[PDB]
């Protein structure tokens, strides 16, 4: 029955502007405070505001940069951050009080624009490892298996890490026998739709 | 009775 | 003053159908007088889920959120019980103070699946030379299937502590096994790494009875 509907995911870069928006649904829009909660993989208290009065008031931490807001006859209440920064790159949720979250919206900040990934070989008891590094590519996500799919046991994809250059990059492993470096192809499938890169990297020893 | 004043606490915790 | 809540543990490696606790206390009375209601509720969150509403008022448990979960206390010192955890359990757990502005939350209990303890298997790669065309060399060291999340490396260039410049990242408890597994990455200019012989880290962890280095020389 209580809905709140929030905005997708945000790409923004330092000094920027970013507008997040949550639809509520269910029940009196006007009778209950909205809050806002921010997430860094934990959660920070923004503040609320007065649904009924539009008045905001911001936790000591969010006291310049951010403005809560509402378009009451819409039901929806917006986060706006100004002057975008590093620290700024979490998940923002709106929630009604204590007793139902949002989805959520993800920030990322960053001075990069869309590129694809270069993706380099991680060359390989009787255990081996070989991978891919997949490196410096924006924005999130890349998809990553191996052999099309058909190796699975064994894979580890890591999460991505957002870089000091502000490009993503993360690798992806996987153990063999030493005996299969001789008699079978690795290959990782590497798929970065916003780029329209797709590379089949073969990794040799 | 108990059940009505469940319902009126737990919305007037999250008035304007 | 701002409301303090203090989470304990901050880790909980579990197995099914054990009873699961963990704790918050507040630094301030969360009892409201005029409705002797505690402003205290507890959430559950799976990883990029968002938080869902398991018990408010400090004891009542939500509609439709099954009855292993428990919440009890009173004041200062509040409990979540779960009587009876289950895999689908595996999550973060937070409380929240709702009692005074600014609203203010535990620092959360993550559950794990408990297993025995299992040393890391340590492979160290080289940059590709099709990287260093780049002018960037990327150094990868890797712990494979590990247990607990627990460990050390270390970093070493021509033999000497390496601190900066490195960064981690570690996969979701394993489906299978329940491990871990984790990478460390050294980025270094190409200058820089062509400076140096000899790249090596060593990792430390508790199913090692000595600390292992994983390692290799420039051409070899
Ligand atoms: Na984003």
């Amino acid at each position: 029955q209580i809905q709140l509907v929030q905005s997708g995911p945000e790409l923004k870069k330092p000094g920027e502007t970013v507008k997040i928006s949550c639809k509520a649904s269910g029940y009196t829009f006007t009778d209950y405070s909205v809050h806002w909660v921010k997430q860094v993989p934990g959660l920070k208290w923004m503040g609320w505001i007065n649904t009924e009065t539009g008045e905001p008031t911001y936790a000591d931490d969010f006291k310049g940069r951010f403005a809560f807001s509402l378009e009451s006859s819409a039901s929806t209440a917006y986060l706006e951050i100004h002057n975008l920064k590093n620290e700024d790159t979490a998940t923002y949720f709106c929630a009604l009080g204590w007793l139902h979250w949002g989805l959520g919206t993800t920030l990322t900040v960053s001075s990069a624009s869309t590129k694809g990934p270069s993706v380099f070989p991680l060359a390989p008891g009787g255990t081996a490892a070989l991978g891919c590094l997949v490196k410096d590519y924006f924005p999130e996500p890349v998809t990553v298996s191996w052999n099309s799919g058909a190796l699975t046991s064994g894979v580890h994809t890591f999460p991505a890490v957002l870089q000091s250059s502000g490009l993503y990059s993360l690798s992806s492993v996987v153990t063999v026998p030493s005996s299969s470096l001789g008699t079978q192809t690795y290959i990782c499938n590497v798929n970065h739709k916003p780029s329209n890169t797709k590379v089949d990297k073969r990794v040799e020893p | 009775n108990a059940q009505e004043l469940l319902e009126l606490d737990k919305w007037a915790s999250l008035w304007n | 003053l701002d409301i303090q809540l203090t989470q304990s543990p901050s880790s909980l490696a579990m197995s099914g159908g054990q009873k699961v606790t963990m704790r918050c206390k507040s630094s301030q009375s969360l009892l409201n007088s005029r409705n002797e209601r505690n402003y205290l509720a507890w959430y559950q969150q799976k990883p990029g889920q968002s938080p869902k509403l398991l018990v408010y008022f400090a004891s009542i448990r939500e509609s439709g959120v099954p009855d292993r979960f428990i919440g009890s206390g009173s004041g200062t010192d509040f409990t979540l019980t779960i009587s009876s955890v289950q895999a689908e359990d595996l999550a973060d757990y937070f409380c929240l103070q709702h009692y005074n502005t600014p609203w203010t939350f535990g620092g959360g209990t993550k559950l794990e699946i408990k297993r025995t303890v299992a040393a890391p298997s340590v492979f160290i790669f080289p940059p590709s030379d099709e990287q260093l065309k780049s002018g960037t060399a990327s150094v990868v060291c890797l712990l494979n299937n590990f247990y607990p999340r627990e460990a050390k490396v270390q970093w070493k260039v021509d033999n000497a502590l390496q601190s900066g410049n490195s960064q981690e990242s570690v996969t979701e408890q394993d489906s299978k096994d329940s491990t871990y597994s984790l990478s460390s990455t050294l980025t270094l200019s190409k200058a820089d790494y062509e400076k140096h012989k000899v790249y090596a880290c060593e990792v430390t962890h508790q199913g090692l009875s000595s600390p292992v280095t994983k390692s290799f020389n420039r051409g070899e």
